[PDB]
């Protein structure tokens, strides 16, 4: 049963198999969003999202919390752009506490505790949104997926949205044939969205280790691929 | 990042500082019938040379409470600082009890408290203005 | 009624809201084994990833709480991460405060309070994870303890969690020099309680010795597998 | 959000729901019992466990509150250990802090009674479920036994029984006691009336019992000072308890 | 022949198991006629039809609107199901509504048993009549707090509540055609009860199977019509 | 949307206030009439009479009640506290309309919070200002409105009373001796006694029960 | 397709499907069981007048109060909940007292007008109020700036600019005749007649000044109510109009 | 039906994750006026079609100016257009007293979606249920964002919202082409304005009462046109 | 706020809140049913139409504009012994019946409809409806030839009760023209945007027969002075 009438108008209700519906919910809202992707490289990691008088240069998706982490989102804007500017916030903290970049795992255990406190109290509702992040790190790189619940994971490759049933199959089915470069993870991310692109990449020999968006010229071959 | 409280002097006076006390009669005096303090001789100017400690050991709680807060928040980050205080809060603002003295026993919980004492719980230390009615508009801010 | 929402009686005198946190803690199908050596406590999880896609370094319910502690949480992740940091927090806090590193007992005792506040408070909701401390004790030395959402804590000789933690503690019941064999003890007896042959990946081992709790990598889990099928 | 309503409420019956709910979830719980001797004072529980592999030396129901006065419960533990936290602490703060001596039994459940009352006032908590049957000893009211219900409620008793067999119990007391009990009378009496309310395997370890007696001087840790009294509550080992049984 | 009649209860999980029931057999089940809605909050909507788009079962040309109260017939069954767009304007009023709605049609129709469908919200039983509340269904039946009707084991009900339904079967008791009376009761929560109705129309069916179930086109409505805007 | 103070009804009612209105209707009737010198103010076997429903405020200015007895007491607490409040900060004595306007915001206060129960209570007012003689009575209501009257009745039979009031009682030639005040009061409770006649500077008398006027008025 | 009760007007934070807060309103209904208040504005002065209702003869016409000063040059004419509009008139008169007090300068009655919907939005972000107003003011005066200005505060914390309007009961007739009635040549007195005209047209009982007064606005006077003597005089001239 | 469960707070999510009352906030816009934006390069307008209760009313005022570089439109909740237009005057007033910067454009909507952002999570509060159309100048040339009370800001080249925005936004689309070159000629961008606002108007026409106007760009500071002013543009 | 009130548990919504008729509930007798008089000296034959409407659409009637003369009252009896005024003018007879969710619990309104058009299905007149529903999404234009209502739309109060005897009941066949305006709130109580009444209009004065212009304006007028349809929304909203 997937409704649960009686335990599902209020927040942190345990139904009684232990669910907490409201957050089930949250995730169902996720299933709305525009259908996105990320993939891990050998070397970093890429993230590429399926989305008049909006401002084209200022029509963005893909934000870069830090030069060091990139951040994709889909469901509720305004959760979305909470949770992100949350982050900024906690990177910005981090590395004037610090004086390092973020490490990817304690920057995903800050925004998972974020997300999590969301489920705790009845005052508040869990976050309606499903983040993808990730970025080159001391140790390599690394890729996650938050879910609406708080709940989140290291991922060779994630997505989530309407369409992430077979960009998941697809995604799996390319880490089966690569069990990738920069520029192949590019080209795939391409062809995953096509089955406007928008691509951004994060990888040590290509990026210098920063985020960056992948525009122009590569963008163009990576359409001409899909 | 404090050991010793800090900020511990009042930067403004004013005849309306004190709020839930105030006249009915001239909005801007005290009322020194309701403050029972043996009158206006209480004037708020004769808070002057006050104890050299007094200002430090009233609010020692509370900074020590405000660095437990700032550590949490360096290390664990804005989620576990809030998560604190709204537990905090939920206790605080749950537990209405205008007879009893005694703190809560879940606050003393969450404080850490549950096996320690100190002076303010061996000495937890009127015509007007005593009664649950004042409690019940201070807590309502009826 | 508000029984159902809240976390007051029921007529049958029952917090049925608590004991739907207990049924919240079985909603992951992990299971785990604790045992103690003379000298070492052992705790064996299951760490199922069957999705290709999934990356199980990630994907550990064992945290390390502190030098001398650790806990294994059976329960979904967010909550078992939200209880980490609480009793993180609490052991550094009692280090701090007592000048000794805080005896696992005391943590459970301090969590199991937490929960009891998270079943009396109406607006508080429980947290709905077990969490299982193993440490080995200046005083007591090796020593388990398990705390329920109800606040229930008690000490163990040794516990099994999740769905079929019957059969390993029935097999512990019936069986009832160094923490290497008393890991392959605990994989050899969660191997025949469950009826599968771990890979080197569908298991995550915890230990606590004299000095320090440590987690094993996937080499050493590997190699403790190895030592297993050479018997 | 700066009011909680009331959780506890009386029913058209002028009956408090949470009370008679708290009650019940008291007499769903284990047995225990209690007995005053003219020279001590017996309480006894059984330490049920959920498996054979929980340690039974942890399931400390029965607890000292003060070197004179013990507690055991039935019900949800948790509620009792707060419970037993907040009255060692009262007991000091209220009492030892102020006269330098430990409280009277009457006046730490006096203390006890109003710490669980106001939980039924509260609209943030529900009321405790979990009743205390507190022995004890004062100079001049003597040994003393209280039984302190969910409401706050309590009443001096000469012999009590709480929990699943308390009806039984309670009758088996009435029967059985006497005011000329010595307290190896009264020890054997509650483990005569345990064995009979007890479910399954009656041992040494699936029980416990503490008594309040005469001062144990070796249980005081120090020497020297002759006017100093030794703990009156004792709790007896699973060893005694056994040596017991075999009588 | 038979009657089922939905009660207006928490949930509404009587009238959207009716509407299961129709929409799932629309091949069986035809319109026949509509009902006095005198005592009923009047009502007036579009015809609605099965979501699979088989044959509507309002089959006339100017029909154009749908009654407050109508009535259909399985002609294979000699089944009939009211079904009640809306409550009574008073609970008073129940009385009457029976007593001139009710019986002029079971005459008519020579009826011999009425299926009552209700729901019971868990809250509201002041009198204590739930037992064994892990039953989540309950079945009543009579053949020609209360204890008139008698209730099955695996019900949650021992007794019948001071509700609709002992005032619909007092003033029953109270044609000659008529020879049993059903109760069918769940026990329910408010929310969206399309799939809970769908499992208590299952255990009506259990205590013809229905080979697949289909919504109504009109429940598509249910949440509105889109999100048409920019913010997922 | 009976069920808080919050909640206008789709018709503009607040009906939780109005239920406290109701709650006034049932307690005990309070009359009062005033004169062109004089307001007057009236309304089991083992009770202990030695320990009047009339209570003084101040001096100067008396406050009857009708409705819940405690929730009167603690209204009359309060506005003791603000006559004498308002004694000790200005020199003056209150105003009986200043009296009545704290009273009725005290009223209006604990209409300002759903958790909060208004005060089931309403008064009546009577007095004379300092250094003034115009008789001057109020009425104040649960939700905290106040109005001034020539005479008025509360409570469970102030229908009827108020009723026989607005004929016997001549706006323009109202009573003109404190007997005839009396009179006038005592006929209207004899439709359903204590009398208590407020004069100026300060002088209040309980009417000693004088059934004088009781026996005049049943021969008349 | 099924009848069902919707509760999305029961709470003041609530939306209805459509976007509208119903509880302002059942707040403007709660007006609209007020008693009748009229202004004119005029070129020479403003005019108020407001319906005296009494509940019984025996309650004191002269202590009703519907129009109270708020400052030298401007008044207000209540209608509603009478103790909402207490403390909005209290507020208004504190915020015109401590302008004049720190700028030296009679409030703008615009500006005035403005602090007392600023009050009246405080039932929601600026909470203060379980409840918006159920009240609705009348602000007229003048000030150096802008002469003779009349303006309907409602407790939506909307101020509008009037020439003339009518709120309470009857506001619907007494508004339809302003309109038809109001000139913008009108002069003061045949604006008082005007006034006394559309209350004679809106209340139930006969005129009187004892259930009617009237005030008005003026340079040279300032804020000024009406005895009853003069009141007695105009409605005798407007039943010579007659 | 069933929405009518889970649409009392903004706390509750549906079986489908509408999150039903922000779109009740959102669909609060339609019930306001029309108000149109537009810019080109070295220019931003706004154009609004103010409305009058009755005829003997005053027009309500529809546009403002957070300082002499930018300038607001509202559509929808007065109340919630007072708190937003004060909360954004109050932060480009602490950001002129503190640093002596004139406040970014895009800095000051994204404090606006920040702000709005709140009231869609905790229970207590409700959404803004206003949309606000912001334009300005400064170092990065001319802005125009459009604010919707979910908490979501776009800059815009032009747009329109209220209750028929959708006939001169329509009209915008068709003609973008055109006004972004407008440069240095900012009368014609006025006129343009002016007429996409002639589109989505109802039983009505321009007036010098009913119509108001205002600009700003790199020679002109924000400067409001209404009444007889408008009569230029009409 | 810090958290919701745990006693505000969601309070039953199948329940109605209609004003209950007997006080002394659990009756269990057949209780009386609201007994209507028709004023039968109405020489009804005289008129060619009919204009059913709840009295929210009195603005859409400038009296002056119509001179739209005072009729003969509809009576009721059950004692509560409500009643409502007819109007006719220009040959069409007009029907405000006071709705009040609060006050008038709609038996009383289905009776007065049952009473109304069983007089006035003899000599038929050609009918025109102008009412509410909150459940259709806009303006919708409804008569024997074309239901326009979507599925999930539905009419309901005393024009709900209206269209139902129109359709089928004790009468049948009686044409009409139906227009119901999208609204908000309780019965007795609705909203109406300023895109409805200006659609409301534009409609309901071409198939009324009125100078579109004059009537147009003076309608606006009848609606923004006052009227219980604008509410707030003069000044809710910008």
């Amino acid at each position: 049963t997937s409704i649960g009438t009686g335990y599902d108008l209020s927040n942190s209700v345990f139904s009684p198999d232990g669910r907490n519906f409201q957050v089930e919910y949250a995730v169902k809202a996720v299933e709305n969003g525009t259908t996105s992707i990320g993939i891990k490289c050998n070397d970093g990691v890429v993230f590429a999202v399926e989305k008049k008088l909006l401002v084209p240069q200022k029509n963005v998706k893909i934000q870069v919390v830090d030069r060091h982490i990139g951040c994709v989102y889909s469901g509720l804007i305004p959760d979305g752009r909470h949770l992100v500017n949350r982050g900024r916030e906690e990177a910005a903290s981090f590395k004037k506490l610090y004086k390092t970049p973020i490490p990817i795992p304690a920057f995903a255990d800050r925004l998972g505790q974020y997300v999590q406190a969301h489920t705790l109290y009845n005052s508040v509702r869990p976050f309606g949104v499903s983040t993808i992040f990730g970025g080159v790190d001391k140790n390599g790189a690394h890729l996650y997926m938050l879910e609406p619940s708080g709940s989140y994971w290291g991922y060779k490759g994630a997505a989530t949205g309407k369409g992430r049933q077979s960009a998941k199959a697809e995604l799996e089915k390319l880490v089966d044939h690569h069990p990738l470069s920069a520029r192949e993870a590019v080209k795939q991310a391409a062809k995953i969205i096509y089955l406007e692109l928008e691509i951004s990449w994060c990888s040590l020999s290509e990026t210098n280790g920063l985020h960056k968006f992948v525009k122009g010229d590569l963008l163009q071959e990576a359409i001409d691929f899909a | 990042m404090n050991i010793v409280p800090q900020d511990t002097f009042k930067s403004q006076v004013s005849t309306d500082q004190d709020k839930s006390v105030l006249s009915s009669a001239v909005p801007s005096l005290p009322d020194t019938l309701r403050q029972q303090e043996g009158g206006a001789v209480p004037l708020s100017t004769q808070l002057n040379d006050r104890h050299p400690l007094e200002s430090t050991l009233k609010n020692w709680e509370t900074t020590q409470r405000q660095r437990q807060m700032e550590q949490y928040r360096q290390i664990f980050g804005i989620a576990e600082p809030m998560k604190r205080t709204m537990e905090m809060e939920i206790v605080n603002r749950t537990d209405f009890n205008p007879l009893s003295t005694n703190g809560s026993i879940h606050r003393d919980i969450l404080l850490n408290k549950e096996c320690s004492i100190d002076w303010e719980d061996v000495y937890p230390g009127t015509m007007v203005g005593d009664d649950v009615h004042s409690k019940i508009e201070k807590q309502l801010g009826i | 009624g508000y029984d159902r929402h809240i976390t007051i009686f029921s007529p049958e005198g029952r917090l049925y809201q608590v004991e739907y946190a207990f049924k919240a803690t079985n909603q992951t199908n992990i299971n785990s084994l604790a045992v103690r050596g003379k000298d070492c406590t052992v705790v064996i999880s299951q760490k199922k990833v069957p999705d290709k896609l999934l990356d199980p370094t990630t994907v550990s319910y064992i945290f390390c709480i502190s030098r001398t502690i650790g806990m294994v949480v059976n329960g979904p992740i967010p909550d078992a991460r939200n209880a980490a940091l609480r009793a993180k927090a609490e052991a550094a806090e009692f280090r701090y405060k007592y000048g000794y590193d805080m005896p696992c007992d005391v943590l459970a005792k301090r969590m199991a309070n937490l929960s009891q506040i998270y079943t009396q408070r109406a607006y508080m909701r429980p947290l709905g994870v077990i969490l299982t401390f193993v440490s080995v004790d200046e005083e007591l030395g090796p020593s388990i303890y398990k705390t329920d959402p109800a606040g229930y804590y008690v000490g163990y000789k040794a516990t099994a969690t999740g769905p079929k933690q019957q059969e390993i503690t029935t097999n512990l019941e019936n069986h009832f020099e160094s923490w290497e064999k008393v890991v392959e003890f605990a994989i050899t007896h969660m191997i025949d309680a469950l009826g599968t042959e771990f890979s080197k990946n569908d298991l995550e081992v915890g230990v606590a010795t004299k000095d320090k709790f440590f987690t094993l990598s996937a080499e050493n889990i590997e190699e403790r597998l190895v030592a297993i099928a050479e018997q | 959000d700066r009011y909680s309503f009331s959780l506890t409420t009386f029913s058209p019956s002028g009956k408090l729901g949470q009370i008679d709910y708290a009650l019940t979830a008291v007499k769903q719980g284990v047995t225990s019992l209690g007995i005053k001797a003219t020279n001590g004072v017996v309480i006894a529980t059984e330490k049920k466990s959920s498996s054979p592999l929980a340690m039974s030396e942890t399931l400390s129901k029965v607890s000292l509150l003060t070197p004179d006065i013990g507690a055991v419960y039935s019900g949800m533990g948790p509620d009792y250990r707060v419970l037993v936290d907040k009255s060692r602490k009262v007991a000091h703060t209220s009492y030892k802090r102020i006269y330098g001596e430990y409280p009277p039994t009457k006046l730490l459940v006096s203390e006890v009674a109003k710490i669980m009352q106001e939980a039924t006032q509260s609209g943030g908590v529900r009321p405790f479920g979990v009743s205390l049957l507190i022995a004890g000893h004062d100079e001049f009211n003597g040994f003393s036994l209280y039984q302190v219900d969910p409401s706050g409620s309590y009443f001096p008793w000469k012999a009590t029984a709480i929990g699943k067999g308390s009806v039984a119990a309670k009758t088996f007391l009435e029967k059985r006691w006497n005011d000329e009990l010595e307290l190896e009378d009264a020890i054997h009496i509650a483990l005569l009336t345990l064995k009979e309310s007890v479910e399954g395997e009656f041992n040494g370890d699936t029980i416990e019992l503490a008594i309040i007696g005469d001062e144990n001087p070796d249980l005081l840790g120090y020497t020297g000072i002759p006017t100093d009294k030794g703990p009156r509550f004792r709790k007896l080992t699973s060893q005694e308890i056994n040596d017991r049984l075999e009588a | 022949s038979c009657l089922v009649l939905p009660l207006v209860s928490v949930g509404n999980i009587p009238q959207l198991s009716i509407d299961w029931l129709l929409n799932s057999q629309a091949n069986e089940w035809e319109y026949l006629e509509a009902l006095d809605s005198k005592y009923l909050v009047e009502f007036v909507g579009p015809l609605d039809r099965p979501e699979d788009g088989s044959d509507s079962l309002y089959k006339d040309a100017d029909m154009k609107y749908s009654s407050a109260l109508e009535v259909f017939y399985n002609k294979k069954r000699g089944l009939f199901a009211i079904q009640q767009r809306t409550p009574l304007v008073s609970v008073n009023y129940l009385n009457n509504f029976i007593v001139e709605i009710i019986l002029p049609f079971l005459s008519k129709y020579n009826i011999s048993e009425i299926c009552i469908w209700d729901s019971l919200y868990a809250m509201e039983d002041e009198n204590g009549v739930i037992v064994r509340p892990q039953e989540v269904y309950s079945l009543g039946e009579f053949y020609f707090v209360n204890n008139w009707l008698h209730f099955t084991p695996t019900s949650f009900q021992d007794k019948i509540s001071v509700d609709q339904p002992i005032f619909k079967i007092l003033f029953q008791i109270l044609p000659k055609a008529l020879r049993s009376i059903k109760y069918c009761s769940c026990l329910a929560n408010e929310g969206d009860n399309s799939l809970d109705s769908q499992q208590f129309l299952q255990w009506i069916i259990s205590q013809p199977p229905i080979v697949k179930f289909v919504r109504p086109i009109s429940w598509q409505g249910a949440y509105g019509m889109a999100d048409a805007r920019d913010k997922f | 949307y009976d069920r808080a103070l919050s909640i206008f009804s789709p018709d503009g009612h607040i009906f939780q206030v109005e239920y406290a209105l109701e709650a006034v209707k049932r307690g005990t009737c309070a009359v009062g009439v005033k004169g062109k010198n004089c307001v007057v103010l009236g309304c089991l076997k083992l009770q202990d009479t030695r320990i009047s429903k009339v209570s003084k405020i101040d001096s100067h200015v008396v406050l009857s009640f009708s409705g819940l007895n405690a929730d009167s007491r603690i209204l009359i607490e309060k506005a003791r506290v603000e006559a004498q409040s308002h004694r000790l900060t200005l020199e003056d004595p209150v105003t009986v309309e200043y009296l009545t306007r704290y009273v009725a915001g005290v009223q209006q206060r604990y209409t300002q919070s759903g958790g909060v129960r208004p005060f089931g209570v309403s008064t009546l007012i009577a007095g004379f200002d300092p250094r003034d003689d115009e008789p001057k009575l109020y009425q104040t209501e649960p939700s905290g409105i106040y109005s001034s009257w020539s005479a008025q009745t509360i409570g469970r039979n102030s229908k009827t009373v108020r009723e026989f009031l607005e004929k016997n009682y001549d706006r323009k030639e109202p009573p003109a001796t404190v007997e005839e005040c009396v009179k006038l009061t005592v006929r209207s409770l004899l439709e359903v006694i204590e009398i208590t006649v407020v004069k100026p500077d300060s002088d209040i008398v309980a009417l000693s029960s004088e059934e004088i006027n009781q026996y005049v008025t049943q021969i008349e | 397709m099924f009848l069902t009760r919707s509760e999305y007007d029961r709470g003041v934070s609530t939306f209805s499907p459509e976007g509208r807060l119903f509880q302002v309103e059942y707040s403007l209904e709660a007006i609209k069981l007020g008693s009748t208040a009229i202004g004119i504005a005029t070129k020479e002065g403003v005019v108020l007048g407001v319906e005296k209702r009494a509940t019984s003869p025996l309650l004191e016409s002269d202590s009703i109060e519907k129009i109270v000063e708020i400052d030298r040059h401007i008044g207000c004419a209540m209608s509603g909940l009478t103790a909402d509009a207490r403390s909005m008139i209290e507020h208004a008169r504190t915020a015109a007292v401590t302008h004049n007090l720190y700028y030296d300068e009679d409030i703008n009655v615009e500006s005035l007008t403005q602090s007392v919907c600023d009050l009246a939005l405080r039932f929601g972000e600026g909470r203060l109020m379980s409840r918006p107003f159920g009240v609705a003011l009348l602000i007229a005066g003048h000030d150096a700036d802008d002469g003779y200005q009349l303006f309907h505060a409602e407790p939506s914390g909307t101020f509008y600019r009037y020439n003339a309007k009518a709120i309470g009961s009857g506001s619907e007739g007494a508004q339809a005749e302003l309109l038809n009635e109001w000139h913008s040549s009108l002069t003061l007195k045949e604006a008082e007649l005007l006034v006394l005209k559309i209350l004679k047209q809106v209340m139930e009982e006969k005129l009187d000044e004892n259930n009617a007064q009237l005030s008005c606005i003026t340079k040279q006077d300032g804020f000024k109510i009406y005895d009853n003597e003069k009141t007695a005089e105009l409605i005798k001239e407007l039943k010579e109009k007659e | 039906m069933f929405r009518n469960n889970y649409d009392g707070d903004t706390v509750t999510f549906s079986p489908t994750g509408r999150l039903f009352q922000v779109e009740y906030a959102l669909e609060a816009i339609k019930q306001g006026s029309v108000t149109v934006g537009l810019r080109s390069n070295t220019h931003a307008v706004l154009v609004a079609l103010k409305r009058n209760a009755d005829e003997l009313s005053s027009y309500q005022k529809k546009i403002i100016k957070c300082d002499e570089h930018m300038g607001l439109s509202l559509a929808g909740l007065a109340p919630d257009a007072r708190v937003l237009s004060n909360y954004l005057r109050q932060q480009c007033n602490y950001s002129s007293l503190v640093f002596n910067r004139k406040l970014a454009v895009e800095r000051a909507g994204h404090l606006l979606c920040d702000k709005a952002q709140k009231n869609t999570q905790s229970y207590g509060g409700r959404p803004y249920g206003v949309g606000l159309l912001i334009i300005g100048y400064d170092k990065s040339g001319a802005h125009l964002l459009e604010f919707q009370p979910s908490g979501n800001v776009t800059e815009l080249y032009g747009t329109a919202i209220g209750a028929r925005s959708q006939g001169a936004k329509t009209y915008l689309e068709r003609t973008l082409d055109t006004f972004i070159k407008i440069d240095g000629n900012p009368d014609e961008l006025i006129k343009a304005g002016v007429e996409a606002i002639s589109q989505s108007l109802r039983d009505e026409s321009l007036t010098v009462d009913n119509l108001s106007i205002a600009i700003v760009g790199k020679d002109t500071p924000f400067t409001i046109y209404d009444g007889e002013a408008v009569a230029k543009y009409i | 706020m810090l958290f919701k009130q745990w006693n505000d548990l969601p309070e039953p919504k199948h329940l109605l809140d209609l004003p209950e008729i007997s006080k002394n509930l659990q009756s269990l007798e057949v209780c009386p049913v609201p007994k209507v008089e028709f004023p039968q000296d109405l020489d009804v034959p005289q008129y060619s139409t009919a204009v059913i409407t709840t009295k929210i659409m009195n603005p859409l009637f400038p009296k002056n504009l119509l001179q739209l003369t005072s009729i003969g009252e509809i009576k009721t009896t059950l004692v509560y012994g409500f009643s409502f005024p007819i109007y006719s003018f220009g040959k069409t007879l007009l029907f405000s019946m006071e709705e009040n969710f609060i006050s008038i619990s709609p038996i009383f309104g289905n009776m007065i409809s049952r009473s109304i058009i069983s007089q006035l299905a003899q000599f038929s007149p050609d009918i025109i409806v102008i009412g509410t529903s909150d459940k259709i999404a806009s303006m919708k234009v409804m008569t024997e030839n074309e239901c326009t209502l979507q599925p999930p739309e539905f009419i309901t109060g005393f024009i709900g009760s209206v269209l139902t005897q129109l359709i089928v009941g004790p009468s049948k066949g009686l044409k009409f023209k139906c227009l119901v305006a999208p609204s908000e709130g309780p019965n007795g109580f609705e909203k109406l945007s300023l895109s409805d009444m200006g659609s409301l209009v534009d409609l309901c004065g071409q198939w009324l027969g009125f100078e579109p212009s004059r009537y147009s304006e003076e309608c606006y007028r009848l609606w923004r002075c006052d009227s219980a349809a604008i509410g707030a929304q003069s000044g809710l909203y910008i």
